[PDB]
């Protein structure tokens, strides 16, 4: 009897981790990434605004198969210039922009109830 | 080191839609030379033409063994860029006609294009190359 | 021409109503 | 449908009429005229399958009566009911059935026993061997006027559902 | 299926947030793949989705009714003036990135039923199960564990 | 199972959910559609056999048929119809779109190819970024009916170097064929690469057709106007040909055709009228239909529909059938009981003129019935005969 | 014919199959509850020792 | 059978208005188009559920168990 | 500051709006986290102490299982999941029950306002079920006449949206950019006129219209969005958005500090 | 259910031949349904009102 | 008038009274 259900759909690796960094053997600097009970809606917006930065050179994420909640990243940029510091800028990035966009919908909010 | 292989000026006599929505074909003669002649597909969205336009087209070779492609890199270029329609491609077939007048078939992805002419019969062109249009 | 393309019947019900 | 011939309206007519029919609706919506009562003075006529080969029918009862959307004799002496009626249980739930391939009808007329929805309601007191009752078991959107009779807008087959002819990658 | 012989399976299944969606926001509950049309030649399939999206906003239930005058012409216009494109087709996003898709699909309801073969009956499968008499053989049965 | 394949080895990776799961290209060789079909499994037990089916009934080994030497694989309808959509010189792709394609194939080198534009732009064509997912040093020539070496048409196809250079990808390059890239690769370079050649290409053809969508629906079967009105005159002067001759034939002077009775010529004048009737509608309404109608789409697209598809469904039903004589006197000296006796005209006698999208007059529906009834009954009996004559 | 010509066997399943385009053609996707139903010997080796025990 | 919960497309709750759009056209004599449309569900997906579902509970209902 | 913000108009259970100067997977992600990922609360667990009525019973857990519910302090409690306790504490969990009796002569309906709170309910706004008509009755449950019985013992838990349509707030969404097709993302199928056989949009006005016959500006690129978003009513619309940006952060945050702590 | 109680059997033999009573014949029209039947070993020979 | 012909919508009343009649089983009741 061993099919699985929907807990593991999102719960965070049990006795795992979150992420591998595994190291590409086929470019320089490259490195892939495996998160895991993630999709789409990390993946794309990550993967979007690490290509809207200027210093790296390739970013494409893929998931295998719609029956595993896991996708890939693979992320290689010139020299010098971390892959991890990298995806660590994009994640500041992203952080500030939206913690702008909730303040600003607060405060429009506030304004739109009259008085 | 790498400068222009082969420079012209090329008046368009018509154009054809080529009943596609975004690339066209393009026929034109050489001013000076009266023999050289072109046909050329032009992805006609970013670059509109219509008949009686005089066009400019640069072969370059290169811009100055490839490495990857890189984003456009924003600083100062040295290099055969300063014109409007840039666009690589690939020589597959060459031709001898009337022993005197070589053809050439270059492709672009999908797109291709042909030249005449006798005079460059060995300076003409090798595999690949670059293609410059200004104006 | 209105080319009928879906259904009714109490309006034939009240016509006959004041019909009779 | 008995057609007459001579009218004193001139040319020919099929011979029950709109009073008939409006006493008709009067008895269904009383909730006295029945099929048979309707029989008893030549409106209507039974026909077995050999005097089809003495008799004519018109389609419609305009089609030949009176002298872009479809394509679509003046001895006419029946006009049959409606010519939906040339069909069988199975065949009457399909919609449009005259815009599409013969052989899809069939396959769908046998289909169409291995569905499921309801069969009965007193289903909670019948033991039974095997029984497939659904949830939610919605009247069709679609629908033709022989499924009226059919009572299968009481009981219907399954469910209505958006839709999206699309072909979305993968599967 | 349907109810004209387009019999078929579900392949996988998909929440909403990656299932393709329109600009009201009607997610759709199933898609089927457009090779279905045209060798199986089933026109009143698309005829009823049409008719039925038109019947669903008026409120009025719809009519399939046979031998009738009712064409797809009308249905057309009817369906124009309640404010949706005359042939039924529709903008659609794809779910993943929210990027409009180029080519617009049709789209509507449409009446569906199930069927009772379903998969839990099917599946069967023997290692070393039990063992007939007369000729010491694997016995026969899904139910009887068979081979 | 009849034919060498339907027995063939897999691999086995577990999946959840179950049920059974394949590749789509592998599906005509089992002859399964979707529908409803089951398969079987059969584990082997011991070093011998799993080694002698491994390097046997394995799938990679069997894609050239020995029955009819050219292979029985192929790309089929999704991907076909996606892998024409890309491959034409009218499209194109940008960077982040051409990034995540590239991702997926799975061998890719690392290298991303120049873009065909830098123009003021990066676009990159759609032949050139399929190009990355066939092998290196492949060539293949075409040269079909246009192709002058500057192909306006875009028909035919050329490949230097696993590069394409001008054509547009159908199912007479990609599909099963005699001279067909499937067949060149595995002859070639080896029959395990085409394998992963399979895998690539369908994944990235199905990863840019969810990003493209495609679609179809009423609106591809509706024609236009005036080709319509064409339509309907020409089904009448085909009448009135028809009627011409049942004049000539009633008033009792025709040339009585050689070799044949009067009323056998009488038929096959007009049966062929009819039938060249229907072929001219329905070319007719295929050169109207435009270049977006999707059903035109695929049809040229390979995988499915056809010519008498289209006309079927727009245009005119055609002549129904019962053996080669169309529908028989069964009531007496008439068709079916709504007509007077003794008619030819082939409205009485079953010609279906109408068609799909109109629908058909209810006596056109029971002729319709008739054809197909001949159909089934011809499938039920010659399936158990040919069953019996193969064992 | 129906007892030495062909016959009952055993180590086999039976479902329905659906389509896949993330499995290339050499693969096939299994259920977990056949694998687990299905099964087949190893002998015991020197190089599969821990592997086996582990999985024991 | 009950109403449905819920929406199976969209979510919006549904059941809520039954009776209400049973007596928008027991008394008020209301077209029944308008009447969803007075009802508020402009959205078709959750129009088609209560312009479709029959109600097969009470004629279950009319039995005597127990 | 950034991504600039327009209130259209509001309403007590939907919100339309515009956002601008963002990307597009930006907007795209806040949809669906905001359609997946919001925590709430819903009845999970049941237990039929008697049953008698026509209806039957795993209907009455299902039917009962999609009854939204009070969630304004949802954050208070935690999973139970990760809970230190076992089975429901109320510092993880909360209980209903449900009493009905075919008392009239006339059938009897069992409206979602009979289910009472019954455990500690500790000051935090949570479970009541919410009545969004001005008739009192909630959503209609079942139906009895005069001799059936039901007897109900439920519990709630927290639950999240991806799962189960059972923990979902969002019940729509809309979403809308480039009414104008000026970035030619799409094109459209016709047979005359793209223009004549579509429908304008209705977020066209706008923007201006494409002013005919300037070349395509390949150059620009999609902002300004069309979000209407409309809650079911377990939680007031604001809340939603906010919290939506505000789990997705959370999320971002997340793999950034697990990045850093590897 | 309604299906099965309008139903009709007739036997026939072994095999048979073509235009014996598998196929649709004209007389048959307005009375049994020209569009159901089963398909295999029973198409024409079992057929409903 | 109640003397008029009948359009061809109107004959299902005619059917209603005829299944209200004989009902659909009457064969195998008679
Ligand atoms: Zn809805
Ligand atoms: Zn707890």
């Amino acid at each position: 009897m061993n099919a699985p259900d929907r807990f593991e759909l999102f719960l965070l690796g049990e006795g795992e981790s979150k992420l591998k960094i595994d190291p590409d053997t086929k470019a320089p600097n490259a490195v892939v990434i495996t998160f895991e009970k993630e999709d789409h809606t990390l993946g794309n917006l990550i993967r979007a605004e690490l290509l809207n930065d200027r210093k790296v050179l390739f970013a494409a994420y893929k998931v295998e198969h719609p029956f595993f909640a896991r996708f890939k990243l693979r992320i290689q940029t010139t020299e010098g210039y971390d892959p991890k510091d990298a995806l660590k800028n994009a994640c500041n990035s992203i952080i500030n922009k939206l913690g702008a966009l909730k303040t600003n919908f607060e405060t429009e909010w506030n304004l739109q109830t009259l008085a | 080191m790498s400068n222009t292989l082969f420079d012209d000026i090329f008046q368009v006599s018509e154009v054809d839609p080529g009943r596609y929505n975004k690339v066209c074909r393009i026929e034109a003669a050489s001013t000076t030379q009266d023999q050289c002649k072109l046909t050329l597909d032009i992805n006609v969205e970013l670059f509109p033409v219509a008949a009686q336009d005089s066009l400019t087209v640069t072969i370059a070779s290169s811009l100055n063994a490839t490495r990857s492609w890189r984003p456009p890199q924003a600083g100062d270029r040295s290099l055969a860029d300063d014109y409007d329609y840039v666009m690589y491609g690939t020589a597959y077939k060459f031709e001898e006609v009337s022993k005197d007048l070589i053809a050439v078939y270059y492709s672009f992805g999908g797109l291709l294009m042909r030249l005449e002419g006798n005079y460059r019969n060995l300076n003409n062109l090798q595999e690949n190359a670059y293609l410059l249009i200004r104006r | 021409t209105n080319a009928s393309p879906f259904i009714k019947r109490d309006r034939m019900r009240r016509n006959f109503l004041r019909m009779r | 449908f008995i057609v007459e011939d001579d009218e004193s309206l001139g040319h020919k007519e099929l011979k029950v009429r709109k009073g008939h029919i409006a006493k008709l609706m009067a008895t269904e919506y009383q909730d006295e005229y029945t099929w048979s009562s309707l029989l008893n003075e030549g409106l209507v006529e039974y026909i077995d399958a050999e005097e089809e080969e003495s008799i004519l029918i018109a389609m419609q009862p305009e089609d030949l009566e009176p002298a872009a959307k479809r394509i679509r004799a003046t001895t006419f002496t029946h006009c049959e009911i409606h010519p939906s009626m040339i069909l069988g249980v199975a065949a009457s739930i399909i919609p449009f059935p005259d815009h599409n391939q013969s052989p899809r009808n069939t396959y769908q007329s046998a289909m169409g026993k291995q569905a499921m929805g309801v069969f009965l309601t007193n289903y909670n007191v019948r033991m039974d061997t095997m029984a497939n009752i659904l949830y939610y078991p919605q009247k069709p959107l679609g629908t033709t006027r022989a499924m009226e009779y059919l009572k299968f807008r009481e009981l219907p087959a399954g469910q209505n559902a958006i839709v999206a002819i699309a072909c979305y990658s993968g599967y | 299926a349907s109810r004209h012989g387009q019999k078929g399976t579900i392949g996988i299944t998909y929440r909403r947030e990656d299932m393709p969606f329109t600009a009201e926001g009607i997610v759709p509950d199933l898609i089927i793949n457009p090779h279905a049309i045209p060798s199986r030649m089933t026109v009143a399939h698309l005829i009823e989705c049409l008719l039925s999206k038109v019947a669903a906003l008026s409120g009025n239930e719809g009519d399939a009714s046979p031998f009738t005058d009712i064409t797809v012409e009308g249905i057309s216009k009817l369906l124009r003036e309640h404010g949706y494109q005359s042939r039924g087709f529709e903008v659609m996003y794809n779910g993943h990135t929210g990027k409009k898709l180029m080519a617009q699909i049709f789209f509507g309801p449409t009446y569906y039923q199930r069927l009772r073969h379903m998969v839990d009956d099917k599946i069967h499968a023997r290692a070393r199960g039990p063992m007939q008499v007369l000729t010491r053989q694997p016995v026969e049965g899904r139910s009887r564990d068979g081979g | 199972s009849l034919h060498k394949m339907s027995m063939m080895a897999h691999r086995v990776k577990v999946i959840p959910y179950s049920t059974f799961r394949l590749n789509l290209s592998v599906t005509s060789p089992y002859n399964a559609d979707f529908d409803g079909d089951e398969m079987n499994l059969h584990v082997p037990q011991s070093e011998e056999t799993r080694a002698e089916l491994s390097q046997l009934c394995a799938v990679p080994l069997q894609i050239v048929s020995p029955q009819s030497n050219k292979p029985c694989m192929g790309i089929v309808q999704d991907t076909l119809c996606g892998i024409r959509k890309l491959t034409l010189r009218d499209t194109f792709i940008e960077l982040d779109q051409v990034l995540n394609m590239l991702y997926w194939v799975p061998d890719w080198d690392g290298v991303i190819p120049t873009p065909a534009i830098i123009k003021p732009k990066p676009l990159w064509s759609g032949k050139q970024i399929l190009s990355v997912a066939i092998p290196n040093g492949i060539h293949l020539q075409r040269f079909d009916e246009g192709t002058t070496l500057l192909s306006p048409k875009d028909n035919g196809m050329l490949i230097i170097d696993g590069q394409i250079i001008f054509g547009v990808v159908e199912k007479k390059t990609v599909g099963s064929s005699n001279g067909g890239l499937i067949h060149v690769v595995t002859r070639e370079k080896g029959p395990q690469v085409c394998a992963k050649l399979f895998g690539n290409i369908q994944k990235v053809v199905n990863f840019w057709l969810l990003h493209n969508g495609f679609s179809t629906g009423i609106g591809d079967t509706i024609a236009d106007g005036p080709t319509m009105r064409e339509i309907t005159e020409t089904i009448a002067e085909a009448k009135k040909k028809v009627l011409d001759v049942t004049k000539e034939a009633q008033a009792n002077l025709l040339t009585a055709k050689h070799g044949m009775t009067l009323r056998e010529s009488f038929e096959d004048n007009v049966v062929r009228f009819l039938n060249e009737a229907r072929d001219k509608a329905g070319r007719l309404a295929e050169v109207n239909l435009k270049d977006l109608n999707n059903v035109k789409q695929m049809v040229m697209a390979g995988s499915k529909g056809s010519f008498i598809n289209i006309a079927q469904m727009s245009a005119c039903v055609g002549q129904q059938s019962v053996e080669g004589k169309r529908i028989a006197f069964g009531f007496v000296d008439r068709t079916l009981p709504h007509f007077s006796k003794d008619d030819y005209s082939p409205e009485s006698k079953g010609f279906v003129e109408n068609s799909y999208l109109r629908g058909l007059t209810p006596q056109e529906f029971f002729f319709h019935a008739m054809g197909g009834r001949e159909g089934l009954i011809d499938t039920a009996v010659k399936t158990a005969e040919t069953g019996y004559i193969q064992r | 014919r129906g007892n030495l010509m062909g016959k009952r066997v055993d180590f086999s399943a039976r479902t329905v199959i659906s389509g896949d385009p993330n499995l290339e053609l050499d693969q096939v996707g299994v259920p977990k509850s056949i694998a687990k139903t299905l099964t087949y010997p190893e002998v015991v080796t020197p190089y599969n020792i821990d592997r086996l025990t582990q999985l024991v | 059978m009950i109403v449905p919960v819920r929406c199976f497309s969209c979510g919006k709750v549904v059941g809520d208005k039954w009776e209400s759009y049973l007596n928008l056209l027991q008394e008020d004599e209301l077209d029944e188009g308008t009447a969803l449309s007075r009802l508020g569900l402009k959205r078709y997906c959750c129009r088609r559920m209560i312009l479709t579902h029959v109600d097969l509970i009470e004629k279950f209902l009319r039995y005597n168990p127990l | 500051e950034g991504p600039q913000v327009k209130i259209r108009e509001a309403s007590k259970d939907n919100v339309d709006f515009i956002l601008s100067n963002v990307d597009l997977a930006m907007a795209n992600s806040l949809r669906r986290v905001m359609i997946a990922e919001i925590p709430t609360l819903a009845i999970d667990s049941v237990e039929v102490e008697t049953n008698t009525t026509v209806l039957a019973d795993e209907f009455i857990a299902h039917r009962l299982g999609l009854i939204p519910l009070q969630s304004m302090d949802i954050e208070q409690l935690e999973y139970s999941r990760d809970c230190f306790c076992e089975d429901h504490c109320d510092k993880c969990s909360v209980v209903l029950t449900l009493q009905a009796f075919g008392e009239s002569e006339s059938t009897t309906n069992v409206y979602s306002k009979d289910l009472v709170i019954v455990s500690n309910l500790m000051g935090r706004n949570i479970g009541h079920p919410i009545i969004q008509d001005k008739e009192g009755n909630g959503v209609l449950i079942c139906k009895l006449r005069k001799g059936q019985e039901l007897k109900l013992t439920c519990v709630a838990k927290k639950g999240i949206a991806k799962e189960h349509a059972k923990w979902g707030p969002a019940a729509a969404i809309e979403f809308e950019y480039d009414p104008w097709n000026k970035l030619k993302h799409t094109d459209y199928w016709y047979e005359q006129d793209s223009a004549k056989e579509w429908p304008q949009s209705k977020n066209c006005e706008y923007e201006d219209p494409p002013n005919e016959g300037d070349p395509f500006d390949y150059k620009a690129q999609a902002d300004t969005f069309y979000m209407n978003v409309e809650s079911v009513g377990s939680i007031p619309v604001d809340q939603v958005v906010v919290r939506g940006i505000d789990t997705l952060q959370k999320k971002v945050a997340s793999i950034l500090l697990a990045l850093t702590q590897m | 259910t309604l299906s099965h109680l309008r139903r009709t059997n007739t036997p026939i033999g072994r095999d048979g031949k073509l235009a014996k009573p598998r196929q649709l014949h004209n007389t048959h029209w307005g009375l049994v349904c020209p569009a159901e039947t089963p398909e295999g070993q029973a198409c024409g020979l079992v057929k409903n009102l | 008038d109640e003397s008029a012909p009948i359009t061809a919508e109107d004959s299902w009343a005619v059917i209603s009274a005829f299944f209200r009649e004989k009902g659909l089983v009457s064969q195998q009741l008679d």
